[PDB]
């Protein structure tokens, strides 16, 4: 378990945040493994620009992503792919939501 | 200079002040003071209320 | 390392107009830090225009004004110049010199272009016409190559054969627009009489191949 | 990594982010600045405020940042911190209540032959004249005067990448329509 | 630990981590 | 060879911005002081707090960072970050939200003589 | 000005700034504590808050940072990041 700033880090931000901020709220640690996988789970407070569909408010429904990718490296340098360990979704724990 | 929406600056002189300079207030002190005096475009408050 | 590569070399008629390239690799180049500098044929170097950081716009000399225009692209790290009512007087090798970050007030050119040879003629694809030197102890005989256009041509002597002492002198462009050259050698005057000598000329643009026995 | 970890041990060796990248004092810094507009957040009529999230791309070539691919590898280009690296200082000249400068020190790309280019994302807040007299069927001109704070021309020059903003990654607006933009 | 220490002075022993991750240079 | 570097490593190598620049600890510095207004934001009545956008200029003498163009090669300015010289330090003491210095450090201008010029912007929300 | 740079160097060659600063462990730092109220800027009924401005005065004595004003040109204040 090692400091994340004492490691490679891929640049991976919130591109399309709306208050400014593109980084994680706390850096953290780093778990890496003697293979040299590294997994790394950072906290993350993010306001994303999401534009309204307004015509049935209040009796809406909403579209809100939240872009994530390298803000430096090129598709040639860091590629990216969905996480799992077929899961395709964002994860939320039944308990503790 | 773009003009304030709602003030209007008329004037704004500076002075350069220096006080405590007495044996008993000890070493003295000095700084600026810009005193910006600014007048209120009072339209809205007009037309509105 | 920095290279400068310029367009190919054109042949053109008067009142016409060329432009001329210089693409930039190894390195990189931005709006100013461009000077072209022409060289006519035995002739000096002689500065034509650039674009300097203090006028942010080409300037040029007097006697291009009107004419010339000059024009840096950093985005594709390439320069161009196009001069427009060519004269044959414009005939001359174009150089660009360029800096990769350009002095405000002046220039240097630390990088070059292989140049390229813009040749301004109203005269036609033409060959040469093919006359002896006759020898009147060494004796000097030679071929004249006379009113052929454009150039180059090669001369050997005996196939290649004969070297030593051989000596091609660079082509004059007479009046008529038509280049005129010599190919001499110096021999032994015991061999005039035992020794074959024929120049071999050749002028690629009119197929002309001519082999001219010279004796006296 | 060896080959680009060997690299950045050499350029930094003995590197100053104090003085211009130049190799004569003498030579002009070329700055090829072009803002593109991501999002129009915010026009404040009452403060006179337009609020922008823009990418300010900045190009310009750094003579002590140079190599030879073949001596590493074949690495023909890196990404470093640009906090360790000479920068030009960008000001928002009519910056009203935001940051004046560029506070978001992303990554710069770094070419073997010196080139630079340098994308940090800001916050503009820009201070512009709203004229209200027509509203809501009013039209607002509002600019962002961009230069190098503490160099001049004769040290720095500026140039813009494109005689337009770029529009091209711009999120639609659901109270403002952008009919014109360009750069001078 | 110490055993822990003396791995992590092996491991961050001209270790960058500015610099990718790339054994060879177009490594992904 | 840069010059600027030359001149950089000449003024500073052996140079303390802590200390004033005065060969006497009983000198004083002199400091030309110009504020510049760039915009008026606002006047909170409810905060009873002015906004405004401005620029300071403040110009003074160093004689540890004097030199002559005709030395470095005819440079006539040198820019070099803030942080490296000396400061007087100066901050707006009727500021209501906490912040007494300038939004953005700017470089300092080092002309030839040992007169140093720092222009910085700042954003002000002071008591009124 | 080359004084004050010497003197701070001589100060700070072995300096420790998280021990107390005293000649003796046993020994006790007197620190002397002056609020100066520069501004009441609100106060909150509802959260029961009073916000103000304040300067904290805090005097005291630190052992290690002393010197003889005669071998330093005749320095007798400096300031020093704190
Ligand atoms: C700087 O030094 C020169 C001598 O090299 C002197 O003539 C000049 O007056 C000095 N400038 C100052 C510190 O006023």
């Amino acid at each position: 378990r090692i400091t994340a700033e004492s490691v490679w880090l891929p640049d991976v931000v919130l591109l399309n945040n709306n208050d400014g901020n593109f980084d994680v709220a706390l850096d953290i640690s780093v778990v890496v493994s003697s293979d040299g996988s590294v997994r790394w789970q950072p906290p993350g407070i993010y306001r994303s620009s999401c534009s309204i569909q307004v015509t049935y408010f209040p009796f809406d429904w909403q579209n809100c992503t939240m872009v994530f990718s390298s803000y430096s490296y090129d598709s040639s340098e860091v590629s990216l792919q969905t996480g799992l360990g077929g899961h395709q979704e964002i994860h939320i724990h039944e308990g503790t939501f | 200079y773009t003009e304030n929406g709602e003030w209007a600056i008329d004037f704004c002189p500076g002075v350069i002040r220096r006080h405590h300079g007495g044996a008993t207030d000890g070493p003295g002190e000095t700084d600026v003071i810009y005193s910006l005096i600014i007048r209120r475009k009072p339209l809205f408050y007009v037309i509105n209320i | 390392q920095v290279q400068l590569v310029q367009s190919g070399a054109e042949m053109k008629k008067p009142g016409s107009s060329v432009k001329v390239s210089c693409k930039a690799s190894g390195g990189s180049f931005g709006s100013y830090g461009i000077d072209w500098v022409r060289q006519a044929p035995g002739q000096g170097l002689e500065w034509m225009g650039g674009i300097m950081p203090k006028f942010d716009a080409p300037k040029y000399a007097e006697k291009f004004q009107g004419r010339l225009t000059i024009t840096a692209d950093r985005a594709t790290n390439t320069a161009y110049m196009e001069l427009s009512s060519l004269r044959f007087e414009d005939t001359a090798i174009y150089y660009c010199a360029r800096d990769e970050q350009p002095f405000y007030d002046s220039w240097r050119g630390l990088y070059w272009g292989q140049g390229t040879l813009v040749t301004v003629s109203s005269a036609s694809t033409k060959g040469p016409s093919v006359f002896p030197l006759a020898p009147s102890g060494t004796a000097a005989l030679g071929c004249l190559v006379k009113d052929y256009f454009p150039e180059p041509v090669t001369v050997s002597w005996n196939s290649g054969a004969l070297t030593s002492g051989v000596h091609t002198f660079p082509a004059v462009l007479q009046s008529s627009g038509l280049y005129s050259l010599s190919s001499v050698v110096t021999v032994p005057s015991s061999s005039l009489g035992t020794q074959t000598y024929i120049c071999n000329v050749n002028h690629k643009p009119s197929n002309t191949k001519v082999d001219k026995k010279v004796e006296p | 990594s060896e080959h680009e970890t060997r690299l950045v041990a050499k350029l930094f060796k003995d590197y100053s982010s104090v003085v211009r990248p130049v190799e004569d004092h003498r030579q002009v810094v070329e700055v090829t600045v072009g803002l593109q507009l991501i999002q129009l957040i915010n026009v404040d009529e009452v403060n006179q405020i337009v609020t922008t999230n823009v990418r300010l791309k900045q190009q310009w070539v750094d003579y002590n940042l140079k190599w030879n691919p073949d001596d590493y590898g074949g690495v023909k280009k890196i990404h470093i911190p640009s906090e360790k690296i000479w920068r030009p200082d960008l000001v928002l000249y009519n910056n009203a209540d935001g940051d004046f400068a560029i506070v978001k020190f992303t990554k710069v790309l770094l070419q073997y032959t010196g080139h630079i280019t340098w994308t940090p994302p800001a916050i503009f807040k820009s201070y512009c004249e709203i004229i209200v007299t027509h509203f809501p069927f009013d039209e607002q001109n509002c600019s962002m005067k961009l230069g190098t704070w503490t160099y001049d021309g004769s040290v720095v020059a500026i140039n813009p990448e494109s005689d337009q903003p770029d529009l091209s990654n711009f999120m639609e607006s659901g109270e403002w329509v952008i009919k014109e933009s360009r750069g001078w | 630990s110490e055993a822990e220490g003396r791995l992590r002075e092996k491991l961050f022993s001209g270790y960058d981590s500015s610099v990718r991750p790339a054994r060879e240079v177009g490594d992904r | 060879k840069n010059e600027e570097l030359r001149l950089y490593h000449h003024l500073f190598n052996n140079y303390d911005p802590g200390s004033r620049p005065v060969r006497e600890p009983e000198d004083t510095v002199t400091i030309s002081l110009k504020v510049t207004l760039t915009n008026l934001i606002s006047l909170n009545e409810k905060e009873e707090t002015l906004t405004t956008s401005v620029w300071i200029g403040i110009d003074w003498q160093d004689y540890r960072l004097n030199y002559s163009k005709d030395d470095f090669g005819g440079i006539e300015t040198l820019r070099v970050p803030s942080e490296l010289v000396w400061l007087p330090e100066i901050v707006l003491e009727n500021n209501i939200d906490g912040q007494f210095g300038v939004a953005y450090d700017a470089n300092v201008l080092v002309y030839e003589g040992g007169s140093v010029t720092w222009l910085p912007p700042a954003i002000y929300r002071s008591v009124c």
